């Protein structure tokens, strides 16, 4: 099946595993994780779905530590030993590619606190540490949290701090003109507004997240961009996520590993 | 009144928003916010103000004091070292002043309450919120607030509220007690009652006139309306507290500091 690898960064809570279900329609094994972790360390599952086989890699017990310096190797550490995995099968002699697993992330999801101002210390460093080696793709988390006026604003900021440091995250392929107009716009959305929901509101069975106030429906564009994210799920926007992983980061580690092998 | 304010939290919870809507003011102008590349080793500064207001004929001196970069360094470590330092400071001062032969006009610049805000985004209480309160419940009146109610549907915020009120429990965290009313009135003694159920307060805050509220594509969230967020119940307790506020910092948290103190 179609192996595509996702990982979820993001702090405790903010709704990795809620947005998950909500994306791909299904209840994946999601028990939460409690604050008192001693550092940050991954847990990944895999499924069969549809047809493919997804592997979400989640982020377990992220900025929670009151000393988060080494809140990052395990995500590289982990992000390299997919690539290593990968070059180490290419390297024997008697190789089988076509069955090898490819474990490698493809696209990852990273979850920025709905806070409104912009993004924290432990964002710029942990994008910047994996810039070069996963498809970064930056969303809002419980963005029902921000009303429109500081939405705006906000994904201002982000976009700005991200541009002025040099961060390299993913953008969609505007090289196929029938997909060109519609991914301009898609890229002219990052960072994603998404809000997550696993209930279900009577209209007209729908999904959205019910407040004394109002009801905030997850597949209204007016209210959250999750109908643009899960454009992301396409045939040709997976493939060119795989595509861009094996030709600038896996090449990238490979050119890197090949310099330490002599 | 002299009514001194600690604000404590991360960044980004509308604490700036939430102390402006309580007497509807501005106490932070040309508020500059630093970007990340200026905030992985920011440490922990304090930023006084003093603005007057009268409340219904309750004319006060609302001194508040924040904690601009609380929690919001990579490494965390040491971050309520000045919080303890500026505390005891305080104390410091009024132990000199009230044991000189001047004691005429005296500034008494000591904290009596201090609202500690929760991220209402992850599932309870953080290490952060449990060393920054065990560190200080014993010097000043913590009142837990969970910050941004308006992100926590109903089922949410009961969910919220009992557990982060079991590991207050659990970890040993002295917040500050609504005291108990004698028969003396009913309708009040059903207010204070409807209070210490609801604490921890989950509050939103909001400057803009609707009636102030926040603005939403699917709803409009009513700051005075107590159905929506806690707002109203904890500016309530505020005012009818102040009094025991002062006074419990004066008799308990001041006379421990100076018990301690005498004997080093
Ligand atoms: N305001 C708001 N709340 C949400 C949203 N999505 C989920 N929630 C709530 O927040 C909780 C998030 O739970 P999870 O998705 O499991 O948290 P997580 O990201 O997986 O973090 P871990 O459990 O540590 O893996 C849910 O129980 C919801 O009640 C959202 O989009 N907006
Ligand atoms: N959803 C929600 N947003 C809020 C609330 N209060 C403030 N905000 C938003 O949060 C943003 C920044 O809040 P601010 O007070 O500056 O954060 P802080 O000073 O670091 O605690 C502002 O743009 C507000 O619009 C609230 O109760 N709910
Ligand atoms: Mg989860």
């Amino acid at each position: 099946g179609f192996v595509f690898n996702v990982m979820c960064i993001g702090e405790t809570g903010l709704g990795k595993s809620t947005l998950m279900d909500t994306l791909f329609n299904t209840s994946f094994e999601s028990t939460p994780s409690p604050h008192t972790l001693p550092s940050v360390k991954l847990k990944a599952h895999t499924y069969e779905l549809q047809r493919l086989k997804l592997t979400i890699c989640d982020t377990v017990g992220y900025g929670d530590q009151i000393n988060k310096d080494d809140s990052f190797k395990a995500v590289v550490d982990y992000i390299d030993a997919q690539f290593e995995n990968y070059l180490q099968e290419e390297l024997k002699i008697k190789r089988s590619l076509v069955t090898c697993h490819d474990s490698r992330i493809h696209i990852c999801l990273y979850f920025i606190c709905p806070t409104g101002h912009g993004l924290k210390s432990l964002d710029l460093v942990c994008m910047k540490k994996l810039d070069s080696k996963v498809n970064i793709i930056p969303v809002i988390a419980k963005a029902d949290t921000i009303s429109k006026v500081e939405l705006q604003r906000f994904k201002a900021k982000i976009i700005q701090e991200l541009n002025a440091n040099g961060v390299h995250i993913y953008q969609f392929p505007t090289d196929d003109e029938t997909v060109a107009e519609t991914n301009t716009s898609m890229n002219s959305h990052i960072p994603f507004a998404v809000v997550g929901s696993t209930e279900f509101i009577k209209v007209g069975l729908i999904r959205a997240r019910q407040y004394p106030w109002g009801t905030v429906q997850v597949e209204n564009e007016t209210h959250c961009d999750f109908v643009k994210l899960r454009e992301m799920l396409i045939r040709t926007n997976m493939e060119d996520m795989r595509e861009k992983t094996h030709t600038r980061h896996y090449e990238l580690y490979r050119q890197k590993r090949l310099e330490q092998m002599g | 009144f002299e009514f001194t304010l600690m604000v404590v939290g991360e960044s980004g919870l509308g604490k700036s928003t939430l102390v402006n809507s309580l007497f509807l003011t501005d106490l932070y102008p040309e508020r500059i916010i630093p970007d990340a590349i200026e905030k992985q080793k920011q440490t922990v500064k304090l930023e006084a103000s003093t603005v007057e207001i009268e409340e219904r004929g309750v004319k006060l001196r609302l001194t508040v004091v924040d904690t601009p970069g609380f929690g919001d360094a990579i490494d965390n470590s040491n971050s309520f070292g000045a919080i303890l330092e500026y505390i005891d400071e305080q104390y410091e001062r009024f132990l000199r002043d009230e044991s000189g032969l001047n004691r005429r006009n005296i500034v008494d610049n000591r904290i009596h309450c201090c609202f500690y805000f929760i991220s209402p985004f992850g599932h309870g209480l953080k290490p952060l919120d449990v060393e920054f309160m065990k560190k200080l419940h014993s010097k000043v009146n913590i009142v837990p607030v969970i910050a941004k109610a308006d992100c926590l549907t109903k089922k949410e915020i009961l969910r919220l509220k009992c557990r982060i009120m079991q590991e207050i429990e659990s970890h040993g965290i002295k917040i500050y007690p609504l005291p108990d009313c004698d028969d003396e009135d009913e309708d009040y003694k059903e207010q204070v009652k409807q209070l210490k159920e609801a604490v921890p307060f989950a509050v939103c805050g909001a400057n803009t006139l609707l009636v102030r509220g926040r603005l939403y594509p699917w709803g409009v969230v009513e700051v005075e309306n107590p159905d929506h967020c806690d707002f109203i119940k904890l500016r309530t307790m505020l005012i009818t507290h102040m009094q025991d506020l002062q006074e419990v910092t004066q008799e308990v948290h001041y006379e421990n500091y100076r018990s301690d103190r005498l004997a080093k």
